[PDB]
């Protein structure tokens, strides 16, 4: 999960087309490889507003905590028994 | 007559293949009613 730790600012993808000579991915978007790293959401929002970039923000999706019980695999009356181990 | 010389366990010369399971089938009537989990299987 070390790549979920920081906020990232990227841009919308523009057209990549085929090079007629080699089949390479030709682009005309200078910002197609620009990915910026930010520690918090508000730093990225401030950097986008400072540069006049219209932005959209997706909230951080942490996984909600689970309830893990090893003995639940071997219950007496619940469906949560494992059929094998 | 005290004897400490003859091996008294000669009954296992007379065991067949189904001896254990026929003893289980005979013991099926002497036993208490089994407990129930409340469902037919863990997949029910």
């Amino acid at each position: 999960v070390n790549n979920t730790k920081k906020w990232k600012m990227e841009f919308d993808t523009r057209e990549r087309w085929e090079n007629p000579l080699m089949g390479w991915a030709s682009t005309a978007d200078p910002l197609s490889n620009l990915v910026l790293t930010f520690s918090t959401k508000e730093d990225a929002i401030a950097f986008a507003e400072k540069n006049g970039w219209s932005y959209d923000v997706e909230e951080r999706k942490v996984p909600k905590p689970k309830s893990k019980s090893y003995g639940a695999n071997f219950s007496w009356n619940k469906r949560t028994r494992v059929s094998t181990k | 007559p005290f004897d400490n010389t003859t091996y008294k366990n000669l009954q296992h010369h007379d065991y067949s293949t189904y001896t254990f399971l026929d003893l289980n089938l005979d013991l099926s009537k002497f036993r208490m009613p089994q407990p129930s989990s409340g469902r037919e299987s863990p997949r029910h």
